[PDB]
């Protein structure tokens, strides 16, 4: 009934899939010693 | 004629979920760019070589401390181009130099362009006055007074604010120390207009809640409203005669009233940046020279704002050397202004 | 309505759900290793703990000239031994 | 219809051009007092030694000042948190000296302001009114009480209150970051959120409204003659400003319910603004904001300055310079 | 830079032997440092007598010299004035005043060796910092 | 579902508590199942307020609020509040616990298993808001066993080992209160006392006779009333003066909790009887005072004449006059000479700190106590560094005082916008336009135009 790949898709996926990886990032950082 | 431009119009003004039109081929880029290059240099790239300091979640900074820093001083006002002849084409010099920075304020600035003409155009094909796009106006002077034209009237974009939150902490206590910018009636006007667009704000939302039509028999009130009806969901004339016996005064005129809520908030930012077009030459409201006199003259005579300019002065003395590491400033001990004991 | 799937709709579908809890924990992962491998520190220039300074100074590298700024941020990465 | 009830039908009239009722009544005695004793303050009063070092500060007009550095200046530091009438100096010359008007002015502006917020709940009352507008008006007020009588309280002297005067509030505010690092609160950083996005929901309101004021008249002549007081019929098209707004964002960021709409621009500026009250009230008992001075560090053990450390260097300066030479010990303790 | 043996490496006596401490040492003296000194010493300085501070070239010059492990563990037991004139445990914590400063009950021999040895390697890392007061923050 | 949408009751969810108003049964359990709360909280925190305890380390440094209050009864310390045995602290904690499994239970039952309204099940404990009988009569009840509440505290001081009075001869103690005040005079002097500086309305009682006299005189005022209450209906002056009904009734409720927090904020900050300075730290105006002293210790120990030393603006650097003449402590800490506290009190003669005293009899303990409070100002960051907004991070601390003072603001501003905001919905609500203005009915339009 619904297409799967619009516009919305893209714009969801061109800041979701970033902010994952960051989120990835981010939660290694906490584990960085000095 | 419905050739390829018309074509690819039509394509453009689909009514989907998020609105592309002509401007999104300007806003859409440069909004993206502009936020990836701030979440980017947040987590990951440092401050140490332009400003002596940590500056991302990789080098242990928090929420409150990050930045996009500004560039060295020595760059001047380059625009920092990544093929430029600073970086020169090498990604990781670029990021240590403060590209991003540039990087951000140029895209931004060119996605606030865009998100302005987004504005009118949605506008036009709905078929409304442009009024919020006028209001943007306000939002837009201050971004270009502040982080465009302040840096160019210094000597380098490095006195600019760095995008963070704690580094923008920096920036007030800079203009206050520096340009005594409290002092400034622009500044003034633009504290009066933001204060009295909060109040504004927060009275109309209050007055219309507390004014509302039984409209229905829930006690919860919001139910009790049809977004074609015709009939105003609450009493203009019970709001009007509560404020004329409370305050004296109060509105009449709905129309007036919704154009005063615009001119309030969007007329003092205007104001404020004006007042920064001045402090982009140094040109400052820092002294009352009639004051200075007297005060030179007479040691027993002491206001406020005499007070207040020995906290600027130790504001400079004792920020400076970290502040503008690039000066070299060494001040031995003996020259810090301080008072007693402290 | 604008004609897209309702989100409400879709990740309350299995297949959604088939396929993010793939994808998700990949992504999460690799930026994770992003970091665990030392890779950000080299893309973007980043110091680690041990290469804010050389063992004895104090002193920033701090750029100092326009033209030649990258240059001396190659000459301050030498001298750290 | 006895005298009492007599007065009491005048003092509650809903006829009376400006309502008095019974928290009026307090209301308009205390306001008096206290807007008299402040021109006369601001116009003429002699310099007061608000640090209890003998070290008058000028404050009114006829003593050299302008409107902007011009003040109503806190009572003395020697006084602490005492009570200090008229009738508890020797003369009205020590009375001046010490700061006396200040109290007088901020406990009937206080009494005066508290009674305004319960005049707003009963005129409304009266008129059969919904009773929430002096909820609204608690924002503004709580902030008083915290510049005026909390922070004082806390820090034991009226002479740390915000001062009545335009310089005056800028050095109360650049000695506050100093004492208390109210920049990195987050009840003030709320606070800020409550006005910057207090002042934008207005300018938005106001811009989608009058996009869509519905035409009513011709082009020579006001738009706002197209409303009539009083009239039944709403004056724009919601619709057609949730089209456009959806349109900016996306459908489901914008309201089409007024009544929501509205109850949002009250409550966004009024909760935030409760958060910066309560910033300066628990800054009164010098819970400060967030300190990351050198809390980054290298391998060898050198500190790594963050833009938290450079704020550090602007309040140091702030604090080894305010009230110069109020300090004979080595911490500003209060 | 990098925390190194050299770093770790301080006086044990007056008579110029040296000895090395490990970084777990180096890490347990500055714990132990904020439990029972910091609230007046912090960084180096003194808040209850700011003209004694926690530099080197101030305990050098002390009597007898406490620039070096020795000194500074019999501080720690039995604190004198600066010229070594007075026995000032009944005002300074240490373990002969342990009774009444409580937290010094759980200090042992090789806790005192710990603190020593932060207070003689901080100067080493932080320079004009330690002891310095806010000039330097 | 009875009354649980938004269609049958008239509230939506976001006000779903409001559904409860006349459901006597279930408004039961939702009042017992948050008792069970409260007394969750009182244990649990307890419990792990003493697993992180380590007794050679002051309370104050610990972050400790619930275990300085059981201390200031009398369990667990001796001379100079240390503590001597944490196993009272252990038992406070774990019958706390346990009971709120006992309130959990019967919540949990009468608010989803029991019968929905009291009224048809029992006419004792079933009730409408209007009847004003049945209302004061459950008030009542509840006085009594306040009454009852006030009275253990008395027996707790007079019978079952005493108080901890941080006033006791010798550096502070447990003392048995053997003539707790009684004269009414005293006692209710205390609540004609002026609430300004060196007067300080009851935030300034200051010995233990006094708080135990104080709690008799309020154990018998509570049962009294709580009698009065009972046997009596409201007289016609009070009928014409109050709304009744559920919400007006917790409208009053939450003005006089907001007060009470405001009041309970200030003891925390003032107060160094009730709340020792051994448990709690230092007050503000404790801790400042402290700098004073120890630094005239220290100069005049290097020879300085303290009562004649000039500062820079005249007065004395160490020791001036209050406005009324006493001698003081110098410097910015001149606002806190109404400051008392044991350490200090010795050195006060008729004419205030007496510069005889300072030049002979001060003692090692009263110089390790100013330099102990003076390093423990309550002064400190949010995220715990201890000191002035400007100083480095090494300290984690945070005085009691402040955690206690600053949540109590908190809550009691907001407990008085809650009095605002359903003392306003209850007089709207009673007379019947809370839900907005008939549009047929507009009373302002049948009102004379103000011009
Ligand atoms: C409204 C809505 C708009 C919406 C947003 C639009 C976004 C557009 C983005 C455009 C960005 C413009 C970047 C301009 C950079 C710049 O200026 O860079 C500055 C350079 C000049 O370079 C500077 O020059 C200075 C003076 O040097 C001169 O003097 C020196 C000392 O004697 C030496 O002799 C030296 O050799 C000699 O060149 C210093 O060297 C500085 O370090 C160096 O940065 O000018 C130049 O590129 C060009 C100068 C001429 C054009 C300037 C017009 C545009 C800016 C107007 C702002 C007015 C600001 C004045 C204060 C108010
Ligand atoms: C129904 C409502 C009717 C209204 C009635 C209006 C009548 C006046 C209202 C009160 C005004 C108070 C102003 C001064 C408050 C103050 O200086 O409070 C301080 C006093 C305590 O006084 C202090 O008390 C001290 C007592 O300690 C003494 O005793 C101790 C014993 O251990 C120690 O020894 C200590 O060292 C020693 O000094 C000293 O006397 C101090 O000098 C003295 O300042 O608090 C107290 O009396 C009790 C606390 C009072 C409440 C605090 C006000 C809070 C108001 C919040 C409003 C928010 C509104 C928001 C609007 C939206
Ligand atoms: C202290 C907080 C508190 C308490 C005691 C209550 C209590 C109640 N609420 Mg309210 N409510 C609250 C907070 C609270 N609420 C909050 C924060 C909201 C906003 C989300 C609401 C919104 C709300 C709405 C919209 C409604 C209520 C309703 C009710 C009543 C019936 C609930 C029911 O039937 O659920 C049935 C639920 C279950 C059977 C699921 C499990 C419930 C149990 C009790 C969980 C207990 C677990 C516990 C660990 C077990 C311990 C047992 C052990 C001691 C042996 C009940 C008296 C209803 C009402 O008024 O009815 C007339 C109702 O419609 N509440
Ligand atoms: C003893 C105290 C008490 C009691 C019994 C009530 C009872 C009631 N209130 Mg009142 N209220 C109170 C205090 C109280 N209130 C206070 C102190 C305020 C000021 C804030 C209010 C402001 C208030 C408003 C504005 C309204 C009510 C309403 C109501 C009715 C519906 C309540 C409901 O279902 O909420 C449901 C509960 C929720 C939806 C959850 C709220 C979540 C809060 C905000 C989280 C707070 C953050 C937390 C403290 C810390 C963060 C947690 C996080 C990190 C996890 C009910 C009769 C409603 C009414 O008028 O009905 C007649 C209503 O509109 N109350
Ligand atoms: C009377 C309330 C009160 C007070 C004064 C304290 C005080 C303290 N607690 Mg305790 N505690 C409390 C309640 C309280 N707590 C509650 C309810 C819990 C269960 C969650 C705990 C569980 C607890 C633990 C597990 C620990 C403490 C610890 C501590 C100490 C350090 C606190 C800290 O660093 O905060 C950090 C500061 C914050 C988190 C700020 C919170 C900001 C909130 C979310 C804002 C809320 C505003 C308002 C309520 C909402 C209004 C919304 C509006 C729309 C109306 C300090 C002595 C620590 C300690 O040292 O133990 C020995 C510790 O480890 N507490
Ligand atoms: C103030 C809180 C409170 C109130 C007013 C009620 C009231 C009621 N309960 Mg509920 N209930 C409660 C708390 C409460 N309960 C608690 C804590 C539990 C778990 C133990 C229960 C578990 C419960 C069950 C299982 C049942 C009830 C029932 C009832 C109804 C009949 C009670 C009766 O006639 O007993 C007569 C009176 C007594 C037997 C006297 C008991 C004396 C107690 C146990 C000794 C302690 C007294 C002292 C004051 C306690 C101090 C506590 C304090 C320290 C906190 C009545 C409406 C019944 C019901 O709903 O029928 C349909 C029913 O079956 N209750
Ligand atoms: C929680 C406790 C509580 C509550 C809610 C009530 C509630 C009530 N009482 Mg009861 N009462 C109580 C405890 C309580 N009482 C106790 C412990 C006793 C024994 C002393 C009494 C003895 C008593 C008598 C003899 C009478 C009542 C009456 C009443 C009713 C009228 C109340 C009224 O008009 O107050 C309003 C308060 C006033 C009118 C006082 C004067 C107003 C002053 C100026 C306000 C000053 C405020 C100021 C801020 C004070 C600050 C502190 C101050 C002390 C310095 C009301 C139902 C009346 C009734 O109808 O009985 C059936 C009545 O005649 N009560
Ligand atoms: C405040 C209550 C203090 C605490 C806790 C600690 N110290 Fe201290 N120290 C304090 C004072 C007032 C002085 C001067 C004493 C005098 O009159 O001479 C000192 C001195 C020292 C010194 C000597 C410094 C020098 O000679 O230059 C040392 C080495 C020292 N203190 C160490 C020390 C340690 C290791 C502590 C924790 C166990 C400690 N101090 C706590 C005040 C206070
Ligand atoms: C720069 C650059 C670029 C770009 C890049 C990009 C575009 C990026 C993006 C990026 C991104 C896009 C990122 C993101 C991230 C995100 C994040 C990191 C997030 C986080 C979040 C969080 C953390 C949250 C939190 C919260 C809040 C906020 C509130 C609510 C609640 C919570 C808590 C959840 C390029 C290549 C072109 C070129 C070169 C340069
Ligand atoms: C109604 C309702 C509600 C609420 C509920 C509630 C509120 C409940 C409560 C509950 C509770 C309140 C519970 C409790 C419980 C408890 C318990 C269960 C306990 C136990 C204990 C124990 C087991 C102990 C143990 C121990 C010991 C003994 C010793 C020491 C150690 C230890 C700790 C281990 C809600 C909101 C959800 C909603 C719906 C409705
Ligand atoms: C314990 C103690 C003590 C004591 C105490 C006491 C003895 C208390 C008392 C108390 C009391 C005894 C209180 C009272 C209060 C009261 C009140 C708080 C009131 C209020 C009122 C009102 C609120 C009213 C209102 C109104 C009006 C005015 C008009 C008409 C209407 C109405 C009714 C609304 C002492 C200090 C010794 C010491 C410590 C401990
Ligand atoms: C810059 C864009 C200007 C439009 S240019 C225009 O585009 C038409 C498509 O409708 C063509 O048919 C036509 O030949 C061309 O000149
Ligand atoms: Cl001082």
């Amino acid at each position: 009934s619904y297409p799967i790949f619009t516009v919305r898709w893209v714009a969801v996926h061109t800041l979701a899939v970033p902010t994952i990886f960051f989120l990835g990032a981010i939660a290694a950082m906490q584990f960085i010693q000095r | 004629e419905r050739g390829w431009f018309d074509i690819l119009d039509d394509w453009l003004k689909r009514d989907r979920f998020v609105f592309v039109g002509w401007s999104g081929i300007l806003l859409f880029p440069c909004a993206y760019l502009a936020l990836g290059g701030w979440l980017t240099g947040t987590t990951f790239v440092t401050s140490w070589y332009t400003h002596g300091l940590a500056s991302s979640y990789l080098e242990g900074c928090n929420f409150l401390t990050v930045a996009v820093s500004t560039p060295a001083n020595s760059m001047g006002h380059s625009l920092l181009l990544l093929w430029g002849p600073e970086a020169q084409g090498d990604f990781t010099r670029w990021c240590q130099l403060g590209g991003l920075w540039t990087f951000i304020a140029l895209h931004g600035a060119f996605g606030l362009i865009g998100f302005m003409l987004r504005q009118f155009e949605i506008a036009r094909l709905v078929g409304v006055r442009p009024y919020n796009a006028i209001a943007f106006s306000a939002p837009i002077a201050v971004f270009v007074s502040v982080f465009l034209i302040y840096p160019l009237g210094q000597s380098s974009w490095f006195f600019a604010p760095s995008f963070g939150v704690a580094a923008i902490f920096r920036f007030l206590l800079f203009f206050q120390g520096f340009h005594n910018w409290t002092l400034n009636p622009f500044h003034m006007m633009g504290v009066a207009g933001v204060l009295g667009g909060a109040l504004l704000c927060a009275i109309h939302g209050a007055t219309v809640e507390n004014t509302l039509f039984q409209d229905g028999e829930g006690a919860s009130t919001f139910r009790a409203f049809n977004p074609t009806q015709a009939e105003e969901t609450y009493s203009m004339v019970t709001a009007n005669r509560f404020w004329s016996q409370i305050f004296g005064i109060a509105f009449s005129n709905k129309r007036w009233l919704h154009f005063f809520m615009l001119f309030v908030p969007v007329t003092g930012l205007w104001m404020s940046a004006i007042g920064v077009v001045g402090l982009a030459l140094n040109l400052r409201s820092y002294d009352f020279i009639s004051q200075e006199i007297r005060a030179a003259e007479d040691p027993e005579f002491e206001t406020f704002y005499t007070k207040n300019l020995l906290l600027n002065e130790g504001i400079r003395a004792w920020m400076a050397p970290q502040d503008q590491p690039h000066e070299n400033f060494v001040f031995p001990e003996e020259v810090l202004p301080r008072g007693n004991a402290l | 309505t604008t004609g897209e799937r309702p989100f409400s709709d879709i990740i309350t579908s299995v297949r959604y759900w088939v396929i993010h809890s793939i994808t998700i924990p990949a992504l999460f992962i690799a930026g994770w290793l992003f970091v665990s491998t030392g890779l950000a520190y080299d893309v973007f220039g980043t110091p680690r703990p041990d290469s804010y300074y050389a063992q004895e100074q104090r002193s920033i590298p701090l750029v100092t000239d326009r033209f030649e700024a990258k240059q001396q941020v190659e000459t301050f990465l030498e001298q750290l031994k | 219809a006895n005298l009492w009830e007599r007065f009491c039908n005048w003092v509650t009239s809903t006829d009376n051009r400006l309502y008095v009722g019974w928290f009026g009544v307090i209301m308009i005695p205390t306001l008096l007092a206290a807007t008299i004793c402040f021109v006369i303050a601001f116009i003429a009063a002699p310099p007061v030694d608000i640090d209890g070092i003998r070290e008058p500060v000028s404050g009114s007009l006829l003593y050299g000042n302008n409107i902007i550095t011009g003040a109503v200046v806190p009572s003395s530091n020697a006084i602490g948190l005492h009570f200090y009438p008229i009738w508890e100096a020797a003369s009205l010359d020590e009375w001046l000296y010490n700061g006396g008007p200040y109290q007088l002015i901020i406990f009937h502006f206080l009494l005066g302001a508290s009674c305004y917020m319960g005049r707003q709940w009963e005129l409304s009352y009266r008129l059969g009114m919904r009773p929430w507008i002096c909820v609204a008006y608690s924002a503004p007020l709580a902030s008083a009480f915290a510049v005026f009588l909390i922070y004082p309280i806390g820090q034991g002297s009226f002479s740390d209150g915000m001062p009545l005067g335009i310089s005056g509030t800028f050095n109360f505010m650049i000695v506050f970051q100093a004492e208390h690092n109210i920049l990195m609160h987050p009840f003030h950083q709320l606070g800020v959120a409550g006005v910057f996005g207090g002042a934008l929901f207005c300018a938005m309101h106001g811009s989608l409204v009058t996009s869509s004021l519905i035409r009513e008249t011709t082009e020579t002549e006001s738009a706002n003659y197209g409303y009539k007081f009083g009239q039944e019929e709403e004056t724009y098209n919601i619709v057609a400003a949730h089209g456009y707004f959806g349109r900016l964002i996306f459908q489901y960021a914008s309201f089409n319910n007024s009544r929501s709409l509205h109850f949002f621009l009250a409550a966004w500026p009024v909760v935030g603004v409760w958060f910066a009250a309560l910033g300066i009230s628990t800054m009164a008992f010098n819970l400060n904001g967030f300190n990351f001075n050198h809390s980054v560090i290298d391998a060898k053990g050198n500190v790594i300055n963050t833009w938290a450390d450079i704020i550090n260097r602007a309040n140091l300066g702030m604090e080894v310079m305010h009230e110069r030479n109020a300090h004979n010990f080595p911490l500003d303790l209060a | 830079a990098e925390l190194t043996p050299e770093v770790l490496t301080v006086p044990l006596n007056s008579e110029g032997k040296t000895i090395t401490l490990t970084e777990k040492q180096y890490l347990e003296g500055k714990r132990l440092f904020q439990y029972a000194c910091a609230s007046c010493h912090v960084g180096g300085i003194t808040k209850t007598n700011p003209s004694l501070d926690l530099r080197t070239e101030t305990l050098a010059l002390a009597t007898p010299p406490r620039d070096n492990i020795e000194g500074l563990v019999d501080y720690m037991k039995n604190p004198t004035t600066y010229d070594g004139e007075q026995e000032i445990a009944e005002v300074h914590p240490s373990l002969r005043s342990a009774d009444i400063f409580p937290k010094m009950r759980n200090l042992t021999e090789k806790d005192l060796v710990a603190i020593a040895g932060h207070i003689l390697v901080e100067p080493k890392i932080l320079g004009d910092k330690w002891g310095g007061g806010k000039v330097y923050y | 579902a009875t009354n649980r949408d938004q269609e049958s009751s008239g509230f939506a969810w976001w006000a779903g508590n409001a559904r409860l108003i006349n459901l006597s049964g279930k408004l039961l359990g939702a009042h017992v199942a948050h008792a069970g709360l409260i007394v969750f909280w009182a244990g649990a925190m307890t419990l792990f307020e003493l697993a992180h305890f380590i007794p050679e380390k002051p309370m104050y440094e610990q972050g400790l609020i619930l275990i300085p209050h059981i201390a200031t009864l009398g369990w667990g310390v001796g001379p100079g509040g240390e503590v001597v045995d944490t196993f009272p602290f252990f038992v406070v904690g774990v019958v706390h616990l346990i009971s709120s499994a006992v309130l959990g239970f019967g919540g949990v039952y009468h608010a989803i298993r029991g019968p929905e309204t009291l009224e048809e099940y029992s006419s004792f404990f079933g009730y409408d808001w209007k009847d004003k009988n049945k209302m004061t009569t459950i008030l009542g009840f509840h006085l009594i066993v306040l009454g009852i509440g006030a009275l253990l505290l008395v027996a707790k001081a007079m019978f079952f080992g005493g108080l901890y009075d941080t006033w006791a001869p010798g550096g502070g103690d447990v003392r048995v209160i053997t003539n707790p005040t009684l004269d009414p005079r005293v006692i209710f002097g205390y609540l004609l006392k002026s609430p300004f500086g060196g007067e300080g309305w009851i935030v300034s009682v200051n010995n233990l006779e006094d708080v135990v006299g104080g709690h008799i005189w309020i154990g018998l005022i509570c049962i009294a009333g709580g009698i009065w209450h009972i046997l009596t209906t409201p007289f016609g002056w009070a009928r014409r003066a109050f709304i009744w009904s559920g919400e007006a009734y917790l409208s009053y409720s939450l003005g006089a909790l907001s007060m009470m927090g405001f009041i309970a904020t200030c003891f925390v900050w003032f107060n160094n009887t009730v709340y020792p300075s051994e448990f709690y730290g230092p007050t503000g105006p404790e801790a400042s005072q402290a700098q004073a002293m120890t630094f005239l210790i220290r100069d005049q120990k290097l020879g300085a004449n303290v009562g004649s030393a000039q500062g820079p603006t005249g007065l004395g650097k160490y020791l001036m006059r209050s406005p009324t003449g006493e001698i003081i402590f110098g410097g910015e800490t001149m606002r806190f000479w109404d400051f008392r506290g044991p350490w200090l009190e010795p050195l006060r003669g008729p004419n205030g700190l007496d510069l005889n005293k300072i030049k002979n009899d001060i003692q090692p303990w009263q110089e390790r106590r100013a330099a102990e409070y003076m390093t423990h100002a309550p002064l400190g960051s949010l995220n715990s560094v201890g000191g002035v907004a400007t100083e480095i991070n090494s300290v984690n601390f945070v005085s009691p005082r402040s955690w206690l003072a600053t949540s109590h603001f908190v809550l009691a501003f907001f407990f008085l916008v809650g009095h605002l905001w359903h003392a306003g919905r209850a007089r709207a609500a009673a007379a019947g336009f809370e839900k907005g203005i008939d549009r047929e009915s507009e009373p302002v339009l049948s009102m004379p135009s103000l011009d």
